[PDB]
């Protein structure tokens, strides 16, 4: 309940790799944006 | 109990895994009535 939501909403700057540019900012963009039967069938 | 479970399966949710006149006629009828048979 306190997870990468907070990381992303505050790590809007850096959350992934940064070598020079390119693949670095590409990575940033890539991340930044019985009983079982009972439960599944009796009340579904 | 298992057969009752079979019924509850088959009714609804039978899938999704369950962990397995004539004149003569009238007169003869009257005749029998008179006979009582």
């Amino acid at each position: 309940n306190h997870f990468w939501e907070i990381v992303v909403q505050d790590g809007i700057t850096l959350i992934t790799k940064e070598e020079a540019s390119g693949s670095s900012v590409t990575a940033e963009e890539a991340k930044k944006f019985g009983g079982d039967v009972d439960d599944l069938l009796d009340m579904i | 109990a298992y057969n009752c479970a079979i019924s509850v399966i088959c009714c609804v949710f039978n899938e999704l895994k369950f962990y397995q006149d004539s004149t003569l006629s009238e007169e003869m009828s009257q005749f029998d009535f008179s006979t009582g048979v």
